[PDB]
């Protein structure tokens, strides 16, 4: 009820599966046995126009976030206000009223952290819609996830058997033979070898 | 070895039918993936059945 | 003090505080679990004590 | 070439063999596990050993 | 303790293969449902039924229109049916309408 | 240390693991989401039947019936996917419970991924035909099915 990798030519030395899609044997274990998705397909003229808009829409999205950030930047001022209207307006100590200022300056540390790293997220997930291309491995399930929720167009992507049995059904021998031709023609070293 | 990818097949082919969660459907895949490469070579990829 | 060896892989550890080399251990060991710091804490107790 | 295997023969080609020649070698899709009636022990309907 | 003699469940009795005369037999050509012939030799004394199971596993009928009309049995229970034989069609309309206010309460506020 | 970034860094350096244990590989992958309470499966139940219902009737009106508004047509139809969307929340939510029901029954016969498995088969039908009327914890009614 859904295709199966034969495990002779998956598991034993060398890969054939592996050298017939150029794929690393962990890579091939990964995929076909549901640890990692694997990106079987690609567009190019919707990923180019929307490569424009979702460039200007992810500057937006960042905007908004870094209005959020300062946002939160505002309340640990006002909050640190607050601390010195508790701190220097009353009896307190001499290092117990810069405590509470430094435990301020600590949260807005974590605040600006992790508005930070959600921001790297972004910025990730970004770089990874452009470098988009197929036999590309995707490990980190919410990575994959906010992938494709975000950019369901433009690339499918599959995991395990059946991405295999859709990728070997898009790949001519043709094209890689006559690249792998002019590479044993041209090359040299580990990649002659590895061309071989 | 038959007998178990018979079961886990008709199992996963009834768990498509009941229309199910990702993480079943591909737990019961991979556990026919598994049922197969025992068939062909036990002991081949990691415990022996 | 005597053991020169030692010194050198005393010198050539790249890893200070015990926790720190706990995780390292755990890492090591274990792949596949968060480091939850008491959970490598008493695993190395567990293991040998 | 042979079915029974009528002794003349020059060449034993292997071949990797795709699902439309395995769907074509088979004489029925088996389809239950179970093997020998319990009782009767005569083989099942669509079992192992159908 | 045993001698080990073993039996697979099978008779074996030699007669001698006869080819000149034998019964003789029709031969119904099943058609499945996709596009798929095949051919069950039967005999001439012999109720020939509309569908098969052939090789192919799935329920090849005779590509004789004939149409025997099995009409065949309900669907066994669905999950709306395991909703329906516990609660009430005003319960599920008021529950209808109070998730209809929620997505009002969602969307307009 | 909690915000100590090594710490958290092996924790995603360990969650990128091979695994070759493949009952290892189902149970980190069930350790994602979190588990519920009542106050949880009541509206993921009151999800569950509205969008049932939510699908039957625009099922009903989609033979010969009312043409729709594009408006009511699309609340309806959030509400029938959200209700199955709630649905696989439960299940994944309660595949926990499965484990630790399959667990104890091993060693005899069948392996412990095949036990697993059939134990979410039972669950998907405890979900089926769970109330929650009734006032009880969803564990109590979905541990005889299970």
């Amino acid at each position: 009820a859904a295709p199966v990798t034969h495990i002779w030519y998956f598991k034993g030395v060398p890969s054939r599966l592996g050298y017939l899609l150029d794929l690393a044997p962990k890579d091939l274990e990964k995929i076909i046995y549901f640890a990692a998705y694997v990106i079987t397909s690609v567009d190019e003229e919707m990923r180019h126009n929307e490569l424009s808009t979702l460039e200007a829409e992810m500057a937006v999205e960042r905007k908004a976030v870094e209005d959020q950030r300062d946002g939160e930047l505002e309340a640990r001022a006002q909050k640190l206000e607050a601390d010195l209207a508790e701190l220097e307006a009353e009896g307190a100590k001499a290092d117990a009223r810069r405590k509470v200022r430094d435990g301020g300056e600590r949260e807005m540390r974590q605040i600006r952290d992790r508005a930070q790293r959600e921001l790297d997220r972004l910025e990730d997930i970004w770089s990874t819609f452009t470098k988009l291309a197929p036999k590309q491995l995707i490990v980190d399930e919410n990575l994959y996830r906010e992938l494709v929720d975000r950019y369901g167009e433009y690339f499918t992507g599959a995991m395990g058997a059946e991405s295999i049995q859709k990728l070997i059904e898009n790949f001519d021998i043709d094209a890689e033979a006559e690249s792998l031709r002019d590479v044993i023609r041209n090359g040299k070293g580990q990649k002659k070898l590895r061309a071989l | 070895l038959y007998r178990r990818v018979i079961n886990r097949n008709n199992r996963l082919k009834r768990l498509i039918d009941l229309g199910a969660p990702e993480i079943i459907v591909n737990n019961e895949k991979r556990m026919l993936q598994e049922s197969v490469d025992a068939l062909f070579d036990n002991g081949r990829r990691g415990r022996p059945v | 003090g005597f053991s020169e060896i030692m010194r050198s892989t005393l010198e050539k550890d790249n890893t200070v505080g015990t926790d720190e080399a706990l995780l390292d251990i755990y890492r090591k060991l274990r792949p596949g679990e968060p480091p939850t710091k008491e959970s490598a804490q008493t695993l190395l107790e567990n293991l040998f004590f | 070439g042979a079915m029974l295997d009528v002794n003349f023969f020059d060449e034993l080609r292997i071949g990797l063999a795709t699902a439309e020649d395995i769907r074509q070698w088979s004489y029925g899709e088996v389809k239950k596990p179970e093997t020998i009636n319990y009782r009767t022990l005569k083989p099942e309907k669509d079992g192992l050993f159908c | 303790d045993r001698v080990l003699r073993g039996s697979r469940l099978g008779a074996v009795s030699y007669e001698t293969d006869r080819n000149h005369d034998l019964a003789p037999r029709q031969i119904a050509r099943y058609r499945t449902d996709n596009g798929e012939e095949f051919e069950v030799p039967f005999a001439d004394d012999a109720e020939i039924p509309g569908t098969w199971l052939c090789r192919n596993g799935m329920e090849g009928t005779l590509i004789e229109g004939d149409l025997p009309e099995p009409k065949k049995v309900k669907p066994p229970r669905t999950h709306w049916d395991m909703l329906l034989e516990r609660r009430s069609i005003e319960e599920l309309e008021e529950l209808l309408k109070e998730r209809l206010e929620l997505i009002r309460s969602r969307r307009r506020g | 240390e909690d915000e100590s970034e090594a710490l958290r860094q092996a924790r995603k350096d360990a969650e990128l693991t091979a695994s070759a244990d493949s009952v290892r590989a189902y149970l980190k992958q069930i350790g994602k989401v979190a588990l519920l309470n009542a106050e949880e499966e009541v509206e993921l139940a009151k999800r569950i039947e509205a969008g049932l219902y939510a699908t039957q009737l625009m099922t009903e009106l989609s033979e010969r019936g009312e043409k729709l508004p594009a408006a009511q047509r699309r609340d309806m139809m959030w509400i029938c996917r959200d209700g199955d969307r709630a649905k696989n929340h439960l299940l994944e939510a309660n595949l926990r419970l499965v484990v630790s029901l399959a667990k104890r029954y091993t060693g005899r016969g069948m392996a412990f991924l095949d036990l697993i498995q059939e134990g979410n088969l039972g669950l998907i039908r405890a979900v089926e035909k769970f109330d929650y009327t009734k006032g009880y914890k969803f564990s109590t009614y979905a541990t005889w099915w299970i």
